[PDB]
């Protein structure tokens, strides 16, 4: 067999996403945004790129003249978000103080690209993937579609907010786009970098790696600078959260996050992926059906976010456990204990105000004791650690209970891990490894399973690759088939092939499909040895 | 109006995303967010983009109730609370064990599925209930048919004229069992197709095509993917009848007199009749066959208040006989 593939003809790729209805694959790149079929044939190509511009210029040349010299520069796709509700694609670029694009879903027709007002500008930052966010919607006429979006700032504190809650109007031509949900002269649905904190620590910045909506909130995994760890730059990986229904922005929380393996620290997020666990991991991790889970990838130490270490670890967080750490921390500040402790935001430490309240998971923040930080760093359950080849990306999914994990590598390889801590085994075991861009093109965080969940689109700097979740047909024998353990595989006895239950005809019947090695075909012949000179000898067969 | 037309979740999310009208679990009815209380943060459900599975699917009734064992039948299932996309119902439909493949164009979302049944030769059962699984065969998201679909193998044993003229046009009556099964029916005499009229449990009635050469011919009936044969039951094509003499060569304006007609192969037409055209009016009347050569006919009335025949006598514009498709005799 051959791996279905889309090659990047001229430039690097940045983002990928799958349409849950069609299976069309949209692909963000530098200067390009592609639409692709399920089998990775090119469907449509949008030019978004080389634009005459300059990063130093505020409002970009379109609106005002700039004295700084302009040059043909590349427009990096910073972000990509499927808006199914309005039949389109939010395709947020850079290189225009970060103006956002709207491409129509089925043909990539530019519906709109707002860039007159200051909100239509997102950030000067030219780095790919340092941005993330989520699209959330209500029905037409009600409280309209909103975008929560984090980005780096590059020290442009007064131009852009790092985190924001913005409006998504139905008309792409409408000027109201990317305007804040509630703006006041006192408090706006945004969070800015304070000027005092940039004067003290020169180039502090928040880089947003992953982001997801959960129940009623919005989480972000972030990287920040040395602020109680002027000197040198050392980063601290943290979780952020907000209530979806908090225009005031009072719900903001921020806990440091990482995990440790035999006295070795892993504190730099490279990717994450919210998922289900299915019956298997759920049960022995102690969860209800709809309880969520967060697979993550961390590098060793707190050094070089620009070029991290090989040493990397796949950890785990149950959201019930992060919810408890946040509820536990809030029911603590509402006892009046200590300070808020959030260095980069509030330079002078304001104190926790005591008050009688019913502290719930439904709590969406209040006026006093405000935006607050975290003291106890949240530790994660380790699963698999690569030491010679750094993990880069992750995904996971529920298959017939058993929880399959996918892991990109710096080499261009994907690992297919059954997590078995909650399962019978000693520790979670690798099942299989696979090749994409063998030469050493790293896999990127945007790694999405298809809608039918039959394949997994794996993106590199230079190519997209349709890697099948299940490829049991590489297994030649019942003994090797059920020996690999990667749970999709069974021996379809009468066809003498290895594949999934739904692929083996008549599998539901007795003994027609084998799932444990003990079900394998065992055969014996009574007259094992027969002479050349003999002919038509009667033999008895026990099977 | 939030539905006075839809008492099923599937029907509401089916209608415009514009209306804002959506299905509300607790009430067991459908109205806007406006008109339905939020006891749960997800108590009011709306088809976001159609990515909304809908609870408690139910089957009301399905057409063809019977089908051939060979399959190929188009099953026409009509329910109330089905899936909102095709690609979820596809793969969901089954007739007992038998895999049924649904048709895109003929599928009307959450009201009706048209499905093509596969080969049921290997099935042990004679009849099986129909099942739809909306997307996943979940315990709340499965529907089972109130009465079950029946598999048969139709057979035929007799034809009710076994003889007919080469020109064709004979009303054939094929007797058998289970003849009303499946969807399509096609009857072929000598490979050439019969014009179908009506179908029954016990009878198929069709009108014969012209035969190539006179004599015995095979009768092939195909219902969907089942092609049933019988070499013991054949159809015999006869040489076209002829008319030689009518004896009295006359009648009166109102007709009704006996006519002693003579010819050939007259027993090969079961219901022959006389035709006469007088003025702008065409009229017909009955005959009684006796031999292959003899026939008694009752003369056609030509009663016209526009023209009356003269005392001398008058030839009609046309005179002949209706004998199946032998048109030279008309
Ligand atoms: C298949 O069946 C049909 C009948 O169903 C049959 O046709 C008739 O066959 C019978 C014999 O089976 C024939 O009848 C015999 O006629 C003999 C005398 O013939 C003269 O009389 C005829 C009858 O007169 C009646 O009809 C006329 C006109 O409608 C009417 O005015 C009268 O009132 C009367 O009711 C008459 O038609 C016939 O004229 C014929 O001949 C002329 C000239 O050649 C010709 O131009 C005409 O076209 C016409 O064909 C003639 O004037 C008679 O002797 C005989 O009686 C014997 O038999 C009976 C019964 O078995 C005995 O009881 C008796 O003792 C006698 O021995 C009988 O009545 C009749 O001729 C046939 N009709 C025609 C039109 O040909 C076929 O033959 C059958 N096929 C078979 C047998 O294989
Ligand atoms: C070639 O192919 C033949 C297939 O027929 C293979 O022959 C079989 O070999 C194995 C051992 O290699 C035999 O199993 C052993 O069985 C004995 C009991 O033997 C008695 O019962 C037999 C069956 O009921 C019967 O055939 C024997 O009769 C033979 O001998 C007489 C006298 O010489 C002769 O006239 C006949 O014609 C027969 O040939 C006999 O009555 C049993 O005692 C063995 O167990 C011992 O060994 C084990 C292991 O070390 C040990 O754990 C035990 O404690 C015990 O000490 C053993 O089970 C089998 O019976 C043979 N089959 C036949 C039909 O004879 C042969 O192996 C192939 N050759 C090669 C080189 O691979
Ligand atoms: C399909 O349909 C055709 C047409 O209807 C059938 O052929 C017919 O068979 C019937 C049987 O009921 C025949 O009637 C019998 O005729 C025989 C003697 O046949 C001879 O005489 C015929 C009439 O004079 C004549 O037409 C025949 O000649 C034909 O064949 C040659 C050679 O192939 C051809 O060249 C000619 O052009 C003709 O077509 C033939 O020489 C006779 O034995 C029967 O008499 C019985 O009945 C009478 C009266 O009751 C009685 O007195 C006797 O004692 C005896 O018991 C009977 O009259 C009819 O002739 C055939 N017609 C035609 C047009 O061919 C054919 O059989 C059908 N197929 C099948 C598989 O059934
Ligand atoms: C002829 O006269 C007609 C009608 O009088 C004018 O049409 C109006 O055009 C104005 C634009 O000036 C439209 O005003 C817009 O209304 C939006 C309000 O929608 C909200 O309404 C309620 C209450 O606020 C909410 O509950 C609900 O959720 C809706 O969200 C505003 O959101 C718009 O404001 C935005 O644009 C302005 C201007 O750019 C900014 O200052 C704001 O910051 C913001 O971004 C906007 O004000 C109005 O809808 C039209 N009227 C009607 C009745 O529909 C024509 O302008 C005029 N034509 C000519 C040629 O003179
Ligand atoms: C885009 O992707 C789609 C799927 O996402 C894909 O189209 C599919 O191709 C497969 C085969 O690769 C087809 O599946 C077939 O289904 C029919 C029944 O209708 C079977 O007869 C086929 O069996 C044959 O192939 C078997 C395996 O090779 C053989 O063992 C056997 O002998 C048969 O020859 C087979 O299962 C299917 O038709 C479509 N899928 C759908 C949903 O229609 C395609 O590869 C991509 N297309 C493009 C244009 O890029």
């Amino acid at each position: 067999p051959a791996f279905r593939t889309f090659v990047a003809s001229d430039w690097g790729l940045t983002h990928l996403v799958v349409h849950e209805q069609t299976g069309e694959v949209y692909v963000g790149a530098v200067n390009r945004i592609y639409k692709l079929s399920g089998n990775l044939t090119l469907l449509r190509a949008h030019v978004t790129g080389p634009v005459e511009d300059n990063e130093k210029c505020y409002p970009p040349p379109s609106v005002q003249s700039c004295p700084h010299g302009l040059g043909s520069t590349d427009n990096v796709n910073k972000l990509l978000l499927l808006d199914y509700a309005a039949n389109r694609l939010l395709a947020c670029g850079s290189a225009s103080q970060g103006i956002c694009q709207f491409l129509r879903l089925d043909d990539l027709f530019k519906l709109g690209e707002p860039h007159h007002r200051k909100e239509h500008y997102l950030s000067s930052v030219r780095e790919a993937g340092s941005m993330a966010g989520v699209l959330i919607a209500g029905p037409p006429g009600q409280g309209q579609a909103k975008l929560f979006v984090g980005t780096p700032i590059d020290g442009k504190s007064e131009y852009f907010p790092t985190l924001s809650s913005r409006r998504l109007m139905a008309n792409e031509e409408d000027a109201d786009m990317f305007g804040f949900v509630y703006q006041d002269e006192f408090v706006s649905s945004q969070l800015k970098i304070p000027s005092d904190t940039l004067s003290k620590f020169p180039a502090f910045d928040i880089y947003y790696v992953y982001s997801f909506r959960s129940e009623q909130f919005v989480y972000y995994l972030t990287l920040q600078l040395d602020t109680q760890l002027a000197g040198e730059h050392f980063f601290t990986s943290k979780i952020v959260r907000l209530c979806v229904n908090d225009p005031k922005f009072y719900s903001y929380v921020e806990f440091p996050i990482g995990c440790e393996q035999a006295g070795v620290e892993y504190r730099l997020v490279q990717d994450a992926y919210l998922s289900r666990p299915g019956q298997a991991l759920a049960k022995q991790l102690g969860l209800a059906e709809d309880e969520e889970v967060l697979f993550t990838v961390f590098a060793q130490g707190q050094k070089n976010r620009v070029k991290p270490p090989k040493e990397s670890a796949l950890c785990l967080f149950t959201l019930r456990a992060i919810k408890e750490k946040i509820k536990e921390r809030i029911q603590s500040c509402y006892r009046g204990e200590g300070k808020l402790s959030l260095p980069w935001l509030l330079n002078k430490e304001l104190g926790c105000i005591n008050s009688p309240l019913q502290i719930d998971d439904d709590f969406c923040g209040q006026d006093f004791n405000q935006p607050l930080g975290g003291t106890v760093t949240i530790e994660g359950t380790p699963l698999f650690v690569d030491k010679e080849d750094g993990l880069t990306a992750v995904a996971a999914y529920d298959y017939q209970g058993r929880t399959v994990v996918f892991a990109g590598t710096r080499s261009g390889r994907i690992r297919k891990i059954l997590v078995d801590l909650a399962n019978p085994s000693g520790r979670p075991a690798l099942a299989y490894e696979s090749v994409v861009a063998q030469e050493g093109n790293p896999i990127l965080r945007d790694l999405v399973l298809s809608p039918n969940r039959q394949y997994l689109y794996a993106m590199t700097e230079k190519q997209v690759t349709q890697v099948p979740v299940e490829s049991c047909v590489q297994y030649t024998s019942c003994e090797l088939c059920l020996g690999s353990r990667d749970p999709h595989c069974g021996w379809c006895v009468l066809h003498s092939i290895c594949s999934r239950q739904d692929a083996c005809e008549r599998a539901e019947e007795p003994q027609r499909f084998a799932s444990d090695l003990l079900q394998c075909v065992q055969l014996t012949v009574q007259p094992r040895n027969v002479s050349v000179t003999m002919s038509q000898v009667p033999l008895v067969l026990q099977a | 109006k939030c539905p006075a037309l839809r008492q099923s979740c599937g029907l509401c999310l089916k209608a415009d995303p514009r209306f804002e009208c959506g299905w509300c679990v607790a009430e067991r009815r459908c109205s806007l967010r406006h008109h339905c209380p939020a006891d749960s943060p997800a108590s009011w459900m709306h088809a976001h983009h159609g990515s909304s599975r809908c609870t408690d699917p139910k089957i009301l009734k399905l057409s063809p109730e019977t089908g051939p064992r060979q399959g190929g039948t188009r099953l026409t299932i009509t329910g109330e609370n089905l899936g909102l996309r095709f690609e979820d119902v596809r793969l969901g439909v089954h007739v007992g064990k038998v895999l049924c493949s649904p048709v895109e164009s003929e599928y009307i979302s959450a009201e009706q599925i048209v499905c093509e049944i596969g080969d049921a030769s290997t099935l042990r059962a004679h009849d099986a209930l129909v099942e739809v699984c909306v997307r996943d065969c979940s315990l709340h998201y499965r529907a089972l048919s109130p009465k079950r679909f029946t598999f048969v193998t139709p057979t035929f044993y007799r034809v009710s004229p076994s003889r007919g003229p080469l020109s064709g046009g004979t009303w054939i009556g094929i007797e058998g069992s289970h003849l009303n099964a499946g969807s399509d029916v096609a009857v072929s005499i000598g490979g050439r197709p019969c014009s179908f009229s009506w179908r029954n449990s016990r009878e198929i009635r069709c009108l014969t095509p012209p035969g190539h050469t006179p004599g015995s011919a095979p009768i092939v009936i195909n219902i969907n993917r089942a092609q049933l044969s019988n070499p013991e039951v054949k159809y015999n094509y006869t040489e076209d009848p002829t008319i030689l003499r009518i004896d009295p060569e006359w009648s009166i304006n109102s007709g009704g007199t006996l006519l002693t007609v003579t010819g050939t192969n007259l027993a090969t037409v079961r219901e022959p009749r006389i035709r006469a055209k007088y003025g702008g009016i065409e009229r017909e009347n009955s005959c009684m066959v006796y031999n292959d050569t003899t026939m008694v006919c009752r003369a056609p009335s030509i009663d016209n208040p526009k023209r009356s025949p003269p005392e001398l006598g008058e030839r009609p514009d046309e005179i002949g006989f209706i004998m199946d498709n032998v048109r030279t005799l008309l």
